[PDB]
């Protein structure tokens, strides 16, 4: 069962940890798009701003990362389920705050 | 002379062209010759090449230039007081143009999502 | 020649074509039959080893033939001496095209859920 | 043959028709005849076995004709100096369907609540 | 009744202890999305927009 | 003389144009040629060597010339006796622009993204 | 797993800890955008406004930057287990705990 | 005299004027020509040596009374019962004036990006 919860929250860290940022209503080629490869190179330093034509209802937005904490809140309920069937002090699963 | 002819523009009108009008035919035909080859090279290499092929470029030569010469005086009726037409609201029409289910026939396409990519120069 | 034929088209359109309407239905459907054959390639041989199947083909280019043909003209009304009339308003600058519910007769089924898969290559 | 025929549709239509509209209602029962049979292929047996599927069978296909037959000419209006008439406004897009509630009818029926189960392949 | 709850728990945590992302509108064809597998493959490293 | 000439003009019209028309004609066709010299120092050497590059600035001239000589008169409607015509809807028109569709096919291309970049002055 | 998500961590500080900022509906010549470069530099001391013509829909956007704590607290997990698997002190390894 | 003349305003405006409207188009292009001035003081020197700068302010003094003499009298339709035209919306404007792009084509365009700067007087 913790083995589950640490290979998905992994994968979950590789995939998922940071949003994925959308733009809606921009052609490919207004953006100029290499048609040859489907990517574009931009200048991605520290506070330097984008403008972009669009006014087709054009638009950013983004998917949310996911909460890895969501994962570690069921690692500790296991941990402290690995505690109680084994009976070892609960240091050795660093499972108490005492 | 270009891949379609006015023979072909002309079978698509169902209406036999006037004098002053083939000639604005052969000039629309030499446009969508051009633009279509822009676009792929080869092109006269595989309407040689191909039969089937060469149908294509046939067909969609002619609708481009069709789509245009289509009521080109921009009348929408005419009269005089024993006979009188109106036509349907058709669009200001103002380019010659190939559909992107033209392009696609030709077998090129534009992919509707594309990435824009950050980057940054390395130290060194 | 082609599977459908101009008889098809006159058929269901309930008028007799003149001589220009028929060169029109001539190129027309040699472009519908070559429009199935693009995306069905075993078509002309699907055909005829299947006869049902034939006579949905053939009923099928007919009537995409026919809703590019019925007014081709584009008149909504004429006048003539005394007689007049007007026809039910439709849409201007219609192209040849087979629908989705005459791709699923033909047995292609377009799936409106599909999905985008990210990927990163593994390290070595 | 198709288990409707003209005199269906006709006795539907509450006029007679030409013979170029005979030829036109012989087409449209062959489209209506696959049609069902596509959905339902025991159809043959049943609307020879048992006559009430049969009577509901025959009266499908006559107005799945009528439905585009009614005014497929796509008037308005006509007139001359004398006798005049006009009629109530109708789609121009008359297309061989059979309605959801008549599927019903012949005992097939669709579910608009489906649903999407997520997989993923188990581990060996 | 426990052993029922960490099941559940577990199962969650398989199907669901993530978002589900959704596209609406967009054409498959028009993402590119191949015929024969309904799968568009694109590059997934951070920062991309 | 410039590049294009009034012949090209009327070859994608469809009518002989006045003595009057051919002035407003020549001092148009000038006018597109200055337009497209200004973005591109080149163009009369480029139409020089290249016949390809020459057909597209003969064409991209006469076309934009075209849309403004074109009914440049403002009639919607005129009635002479029992005679009558009725035309499209039009903008204002007012004045000579070469489309963005028309710099693609003349080689110079503007990009819909570009950067605001912030700038402090380092210290010293 | 704790040495991918110190590289995922690493990564996010140098691309995305930082909200991107966008315009939209705006025509690169207005912005007076040069176009040999694509750039326009313009002078960001403190608490300068700046004002655009504004076009029919125009307006301006952020994407979110990334929380990179929801990396660290996948981290703190790893340490948990580090120390749980090796029987260490769990001073040696979640040096704030105790 | 100003740079441009009432013949290069006939150039564009295909209909010939009367005494009226020479006085009006001189007037007018006087005024056309002082507003070019007030923005561009080396306009005229400039013009003196450069002979494509010419044509630019030629043409656009040209155009900056073309804009504003058509259809001065402001009629949309006009009739004596056996002729009759009547005309497109034209905007019904009331002033001499000149194009940001015009702007742009003498070398003088502005930029639409400004910022305002807080300041307070240091201390002392």
């Amino acid at each position: 069962a913790a083995a589950q919860i640490l290979m998905n929250m992994q994968g979950t860290a590789n995939l998922m940890a940071i949003p994925q940022r959308l733009i809606f209503g921009a052609k490919p080629e207004e953006l100029g798009i290499n048609a040859e490869t489907g990517q574009r190179m931009f200048d991605a330093y520290m506070a330097r701003i984008l403008a972009f034509e669009g006014g087709e209802g054009a638009h950013a937005e983004q998917f949310s990362a996911a909460e890895l904490r969501n994962f570690v809140d069921a690692l500790d309920a296991l941990d402290r389920k690995a505690a109680s069937y084994s009976g070892l002090p609960p240091q050795y699963l660093s499972s108490s705050s005492d | 002379a270009t891949l379609a002819t006015h023979e072909d523009v002309t079978a698509f009108w169902a209406r036999t062209p006037t004098a002053e009008e083939i000639v604005l035919i052969n000039r629309r035909l030499a446009q969508a010759e051009r633009m279509l080859l822009r676009a792929i090279p080869e092109l006269l290499i595989k309407a040689s090449s191909d039969p089937v092929f060469r149908a294509e470029v046939i067909d969609i030569e002619a609708e481009a230039v069709l789509r245009l010469v289509r009521n080109h005086e921009g009348y929408l009726s005419e009269t005089d007081g024993n006979y009188t037409y109106m036509l349907q609201a058709q669009d200001p029409n103002r380019k010659l143009e190939i559909l992107p289910e033209e392009w696609e026939v030709l077998g090129i396409v534009r992919s509707g999502l594309g990435i824009l990519v950050p980057t940054v120069v390395l130290p060194s």
